[PDB]
RNA sequence: UUAAUUGCGAUAACGAACGAGACCUUAACCUACUAAAUAGUGGUGCUAGCAUUUGCUGGUUAUCCACUUCUUAGAGGGACUA
RNA sequence: GACGGAGCCAGCGAGUCUAACCUUGGCCGAGAGGUCUUGGUAAUCUUGUGAAACUCCGUCGUGCUGGGGAUAGAGCAUUGUAAUUAUUGCUCUUCAACGAGGAAUUCCUAGUAAGCGCAAGUCAUCAGCUUGCGUUGAUUACGUCCCUGCCCUUUGUACACAC
C-alpha cells in the first residue's frame, strides 16, 4: 500500500528515528553539547543529555520532508518560545542558532538533507528513502 | 508593616524519598486491595514521594498487579487485577 | 376552602369584620391612601 | 474526468476546504489520514458525521481537506463542518435528493453546526479597555 | 454488527463506538434515569455527545442552558480562577479521569453517579434580603430548579478545586471523591456540607 | 423528613428588594387541587416544579 | 521501573564547603545549597563527574564528592568554557575564579570597600544603604531593612 | 407602547424644524455576475520516495490546459422581525 | 503547576532616495550578536510573520521546594558623538519579600469577562503603557429600583452663586 512520514505521528516516528540515530552513532555530536540551552529563553539546558541531538535532528527531518525549504532562522523560530523575563510580561525568543545550524550540517555530511536553490535546506532523495522506510517500521512495530 | 492574614503553619509531613524492604514488601502486598492506584493512593497510604509512586507503579504494572485502563501523563490511573 | 371542608353546619355563612377606621392626614398619606393631587383635580369630590 | 466537488467549512479565522471525489474511501487532513488532527479528542469531535451516517457512505468516496487559519479547535471545526458538507454536496449532484434529505436530517439532529457556520464573530476592541465590553479601572480618590 | 474497511484504516474501537450505539468518552448515555424529579427538563441527557467539547451558544436565551449537555456544564465549571480561564481541553480531560475513576471505584455508571450527586447536592431552600427598608430581613424562600442544578455543580467544582489546591492529589481524582460522597451522602463533602447549612440556616429564618 | 411536590401553574410577578425573587401559584401535585403562593429565588417557569420543604405556609402576595 | 532496595549507608545531611548539604534530595539541586553553586553549574560539574543525576546526593560516594568538588574549585581544569564563572577577568590578576560558600561574601565586601575607600558613586550609594542599579527611589525600597 | 416627545392615539391647537431614527463604515451569507501566475485549485508534462496492481505523499517557472469553491475586490441581491 | 523535549495553529499591520528601512539564506559565535550576500518602494520580499497560551511524552513531588525572581557582584555585546546615578540585550552567581490579601472598592451579560501573545504609536536605543488584531473561551441575570445616579409628570419650598 505504501507508507510516508504523513500516515504516523510525529511523536512515534521522532522517536524511533532518534533511536536508530542514536543506535547508529555516527552523525556527531559537536562538543559543545552537554553544556548549553538550546535557547536563550530557556532556563535549563535539556533533561535527558544522553542525546537530544538526534531528537532535534529528527524533528528537523520530519520538517524539512514536510516544506520544502527552510533555513537556521526558520528553525529557530520554531524551537524558540516564551522567555520568563522575570518580572516582566513574557516574549516570544527565538532559539539557539549554532544548534540547528550543526544539525543541519551533520544532516548533510550523513547525507540526509542538501542544499538548495532559492536558499536553505532541502530532503534528499536517499533521506526521503529512509525516513519513508523509518516510518514503514515505526508503523508496523504495533504486531 | 502590617500583613491582615493569620499565617498558621502545618504539620510538615516527611513522606520518603528512598525505601527498603519494609517499605518494598508492604508495597507488594498492600498494592493489592487498592481498587484505586495512582501516585496520590501511593502517597496518601505509603509515605513513599510521588518520584518512587511512579517507578513504583511502571515496575508493577511490569510484572501485572495493577492493570492500567489510562496512562496519561500527569495522570495514571490503574485498578488492581484478579 | 378549608373551613369549609372542615366545618359542621354546611351552608353556614362566614360572617364579615366591620370597623370604622379614622386617619389623621400625615398617616392616611404615608400610608398609601389619599396621597396628594393636582391643583385643578383637589376639586374632585367623588371616588373612584 | 471524474465525478467531483469541493467545500469548505469555516469557523472564526480558519477554513478548511474538502475536495470529494469517487475513490475507494480515504480522508486525509493536509497531508494525513483523518486520526492525526492533533488534540486526541475533537480527533473524536470529528469523527462525529461518519460515526453518525455509517462509515458505508465514505467506501466509494475520496475526501481530502486542506485547513488553514485559526487554532487547533477552530481548525477541526472547519474540518468537521467541510467533510459534512462536502458529503451531502457529493449526495445533491451524484446520488439522488432523498440521501441528501435523510443525511442533512441526520447531521442538523445530531448539530446544527455540521453544515452551518457559527454566525459569531469578535467584537472590536474600543479605547479605554483591554477588550470590547471591559474598562480599565475607575479611581476617585 | 461487521467491521467495515476503507483506504485509511479506521479502527474497530471507533467503529463499535459509533455505529452500535452513540457513546460518551467510552460511556454510554441510556440507563441514566434521574433519581429525583424536578430536574427532570433541567439536567440534559438523551440527547448523547461523544466528547464534553460542544461549541455551542447556551447564553443568548434564558433556559436554554438547561438543554446544554449537564457534563459541558461540569467541564466549564472546571475552569476558572484565572490561570484557568480558557482551557476547555483541560477540563475534558479532567472529566474523562474522573469518569474513569468514578468507574473503577463505584462500579455504577459515573454518569449516574453525577446526576445523583447534583440530586443530592441541589439547596431546596435559602434566605434573601426582603423588607420595605429600615425594616428589612433574610426571610426564606424556595429554590428554582435551574439554580439548584447551578448552585450544585458550583460546590462540587469549589470543593474540588479547594481540596485539590496546595496538595499532591489531583483535581480529578478530589472531584471524584466529591462526586461519589454526595451521591452518597456523607456530610463529609464541601457540597453536602453547604447545602445542610444553607438549609438549617433558612429553616431558622422562616 | 418529608417533602412535597408542586407544580407551576402561574408566574404572578418580581418580588422583593432587589428583584431576586418571583411570586408563584403552584399547585400541590399529590392532594391536587391546592394550590399555594409561594416566594421563588432563581429563574423559574410554569410547568416548573418546586420541592416543599414546608407546605403549610403562604408568601404576602403583591397586587 | 528500577527498584533496588538499598543498603543502609544512606546519609541524611552531610558536609562539603563549609556547608551542610540536604541529602534525600537530587544532587544538582541539593548542590544549589552552596553558595556560588547553582542550578547550570551543578548540573554541569555533575555531568563532568559522570555522576548519574537520577541519585540522591544522600546515596552517593565519597570519592564522588570529592571529584564535585575538586572540579568546582578549579573548574576550568575540565574544560569548563570560562564564561559559566561569576568572576571572570576578576579586578586585579585578570584570572577566571569561581567564588563560592564564604568567598562570595568576602569578594563581594571587599569590591564595595574598593568602591568606598575611592569614593566611588557606587560606593557611596552602598554605604547609605540606597539603589545602586539607577531604579527611581520615590514609591520602592521603602520597607527595605 | 417604544431603545427613543418612537408611535398608537387623545386633543385650543394647526402645521413645521433640529435632535433620535433614517444615513455612512465595518463584521457576518452568496458553490449566482465580472474577472485574476501580485490569490489559489484540479489535470496534464518533467521529477523524488513507498508501494507496486491501478495508487499515496511531495517538488517543479516561463510545462502548459481548464476553472474560480476557498482568497481579493467592484456592481448587486438578501432580512422587512418574513 | 515549574522545567525539558517533541507536536504545532493566527490575524490587524509597517518597511529604503538621494536614502539607508523590513530583512530571508550561507558562515562564525553557548548567547546576545557579528559578517558575506539576497529580495522587496511591497496581495508578489521580510512573512504560512511556523506568535504565545496550548496539546503529547518525561523530570519534580507539597518542601518559601526545581514555586517566585526582586536585590546585588563580575564579565560579554549592541544603539548612539557620549551610558558614569546600571540605555537596553546576553552568561554565571546571589535567590528578598509573597503562604490568595483588612476596612474598603473597580470592570463586565457573549464569541463577551478572563487568560494568551502579535503588529503599530512614540523610537538611534529603551515597554511593564496605549491604540488595534487575532487564539482558547466560563460561570451567572435577561430582573429590580434597595444603594449610587438619569428621565417625565404631579406636589411643597422662606432656595436663584439655586441643599
Ligand atoms: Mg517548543
Ligand atoms: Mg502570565
Ligand atoms: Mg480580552
Ligand atoms: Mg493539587
Ligand atoms: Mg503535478
Ligand atoms: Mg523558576
Ligand atoms: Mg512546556
Ligand atoms: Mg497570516
Ligand atoms: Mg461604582
Ligand atoms: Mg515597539
Ligand atoms: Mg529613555
Ligand atoms: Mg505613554
Ligand atoms: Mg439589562
Ligand atoms: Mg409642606
Ligand atoms: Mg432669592
Ligand atoms: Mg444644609
Amino acid at each position: 500500500p505504501g507508507v510516508s512520514v504523513r500516515d504516523v505521528a510525529a511523536q512515534d516516528f521522532i522517536n524511533a528515528y532518534a533511536s536508530f540515530l542514536q543506535r547508529q552513532g555516527k552523525l556527531e555530536v559537536p562538543g559543545y553539547v552537554d553544556i548549553v540551552k538550546t535557547s536563550s529563553g530557556n532556563e535549563m539546558p535539556p533533561q535527558d543529555a544522553e542525546g537530544w541531538f538526534y531528537k532535534r535532528a529528527a524533528s528537523v527531518a520530519r520538517h524539512i520532508y514536510m516544506r520544502k525549504q527552510v533555513g537556521v532562522g526558520k528553525l529557530n523560530k520554531l524551537y524558540g518560545g516564551a522567555k520568563s523575563r522575570g518580572v516582566r510580561p513574557y516574549k516570544h525568543i527565538d532559539a539557539s542558532g549554532s544548534i540547528n545550524r550543526k544539525v543541519l550540517q551533520a544532516l548533510e555530511k550523513i547525507g540526509i538533507v542538501e542544499i538548495s536553490p532559492k536558499g536553505g535546506r532541502r530532503i534528499s532523495e536517499n533521506g526521503q528513502r529512509d525516513l519513508d522506510r523509518i516510518a514503514a517500521q515505526t508503523l508496523e512495530e504495533d504486531e | 508593616k502590617k500583613k491582615w492574614s493569620k499565617k498558621s503553619m502545618k504539620d510538615r509531613a516527611q513522606h520518603a524519598v528512598i525505601l527498603d524492604q519494609e517499605k518494598y514488601d508492604r508495597i507488594l502486598k498492600e498494592v493489592p486491595t487498592y481498587r484505586y492506584v495512582s501516585v496520590s493512593v501511593l502517597v496518601d497510604r505509603l509515605k513513599i514521594g510521588g518520584s518512587l509512586a511512579r517507578i513504583a507503579l511502571r515496575h508493577l504494572e511490569k510484572e501485572g498487579i495493577i492493570k492500567p485502563i489510562s496512562k496519561h501523563s500527569k495522570q495514571a490511573i490503574y485498578t488492581r487485577a484478579t | 376552602r378549608d373551613l369549609s371542608e372542615a366545618s359542621v353546619y354546611p351552608e353556614y355563612a362566614l360572617p364579615k369584620t366591620y370597623n370604622k377606621l379614622h386617619y389623621c392626614v400625615s398617616c392616611a398619606i404615608h400610608a398609601r391612601i389619599v396621597r396628594v393631587r393636582s391643583r385643578e383635580d383637589r376639586k374632585n369630590r367623588a371616588p373612584p | 474526468a471524474v465525478p467531483s466537488v469541493q467545500t469548505f467549512g469555516k469557523k472564526k479565522s480558519a477554513t478548511a476546504v474538502a475536495h470529494v471525489k469517487a475513490g475507494k474511501g480515504l480522508i486525509k487532513v493536509n497531508g494525513s489520514p483523518i486520526t492525526l488532527v492533533e488534540p486526541e479528542i475533537l480527533r473524536f469531535k470529528v469523527y462525529e458525521p461518519l460515526l453518525l451516517v455509517g462509515l458505508d457512505k465514505f467506501s466509494n468516496i475520496d475526501i481530502r481537506v486542506r485547513v488553514t487559519g485559526g487554532g487547533h479547535v477552530s481548525q477541526v471545526y472547519a474540518i468537521r463542518q467541510a467533510i459534512a458538507k462536502g458529503l451531502v454536496a457529493y449526495h445533491q449532484k451524484y446520488v439522488d435528493e432523498q440521501s441528501k434529505n435523510e443525511l442533512k436530517k441526520a447531521f442538523t439532529s445530531y448539530d446544527r453546526t455540521l453544515l452551518i457556520a457559527d454566525s459569531r464573530r469578535p467584537e472590536p476592541k474600543k479605547f479605554g479597555g483591554k477588550g470590547a465590553r471591559s474598562r480599565f479601572q475607575k479611581s476617585y480618590r | 454488527f461487521t467491521p467495515v474497511v476503507l483506504a485509511t484504516p479506521i479502527p474497530e474501537e471507533v467503529q463499535q463506538a459509533q455505529t452500535e450505539i452513540k457513546l460518551f468518552n467510552k460511556w454510554s448515555f441510556e440507563e441514566v434515569e434521574v433519581k429525583d424529579a424536578s430536574l427532570v427538563d433541567y439536567v440534559q441527557v438523551r440527547q448523547p455527545i461523544f466528547v464534553a467539547h460542544t461549541a455551542g451558544r447556551y447564553a443568548n436565551k434564558r433556559f436554554r442552558k438547561a438543554q446544554c449537555p449537564i457534563i459541558e456544564r461540569l467541564t466549564n465549571s472546571l475552569m476558572m480562577n484565572g490561570r484557568n480561564n480558557g482551557k476547555k481541553l483541560k477540563a475534558v480531560r479532567i472529566i474523562k479521569h474522573t469518569l474513569d475513576i468514578i468507574n473503577v471505584l463505584t462500579d455504577q455508571n459515573p454518569i449516574q453517579v453525577v446526576v445523583d450527586a447534583i440530586t443530592n447536592t441541589g439547596p431546596r431552600e435559602d434566605t434573601t434580603r426582603v423588607g420595605g427598608g429600615g425594616a428589612a430581613r433574610r426571610q426564606a424562600v424556595d429554590v428554582s430548579p435551574l439554580r439548584r442544578v447551578n448552585q450544585a455543580i458550583a460546590l462540587l467544582t469549589i470543593g474540588a478545586r479547594e481540596a485539590a489546591f496546595r496538595n499532591i492529589k489531583t483535581i480529578a481524582e478530589t472531584l471524584a471523591e466529591e462526586l461519589i460522597n454526595a451521591a452518597k451522602g456523607s456530610s463529609t463533602s464541601y457540597a453536602i456540607k453547604k447545602k445542610d447549612e444553607l438549609e438549617r440556616v433558612a429553616k431558622s429564618n422562616r | 423528613t418529608p417533602v412535597t411536590l408542586a407544580k407551576v401553574i402561574k408566574v404572578l410577578g418580581r418580588t422583593g428588594s432587589r428583584g431576586g425573587v418571583t411570586q408563584v401559584r403552584v399547585e400541590f401535585l399529590e392532594d391536587t387541587s391546592r394550590t399555594i403562593v409561594r416566594n421563588v429565588k432563581g429563574p423559574v417557569r410554569e410547568n416548573d416544579i418546586l420541592v416543599l420543604m414546608e407546605s403549610e405556609r403562604e408568601a404576602r402576595r403583591l397586587r | 521501573s528500577l527498584v533496588v532496595q538499598e543498603q543502609g549507608s544512606f546519609q541524611h545531611i552531610l558536609r562539603l564547603l563549609n556547608t551542610n548539604v540536604d541529602g534525600n534530595i537530587k544532587i544538582v539541586y541539593a548542590l544549589t545549597t552552596i553558595k556560588g553553586v547553582g542550578r547550570r553549574y551543578s548540573n554541569l560539574v555533575c555531568k563532568k563527574a559522570d555522576v548519574d543525576l537520577h541519585k540522591r546526593a544522600g546515596e552517593l560516594t565519597q570519592e564522588e564528592l570529592e571529584r564535585i568538588v575538586q572540579i568546582m574549585q578549579n573548574p576550568t581544569h575540565y574544560k569548563i568554557p570560562a564564561w559559566f564563572l561569576n568572576r571572570q577577568n576578576d579586578i586585579t590578576d585578570g584570572k577566571d575564579y569561581h567564588t563560592l560558600a564564604n568567598n562570595v561574601e568576602s569578594k563581594l565586601r571587599d569590591d564595595l570597600e574598593r568602591l568606598k575607600k575611592i569614593r566611588a558613586h557606587r560606593g557611596i550609594r552602598h554605604f547609605w544603604g540606597l539603589r545602586v542599579r539607577g531604579q527611581h527611589t520615590k514609591t520602592t525600597g521603602r520597607r527595605r531593612a
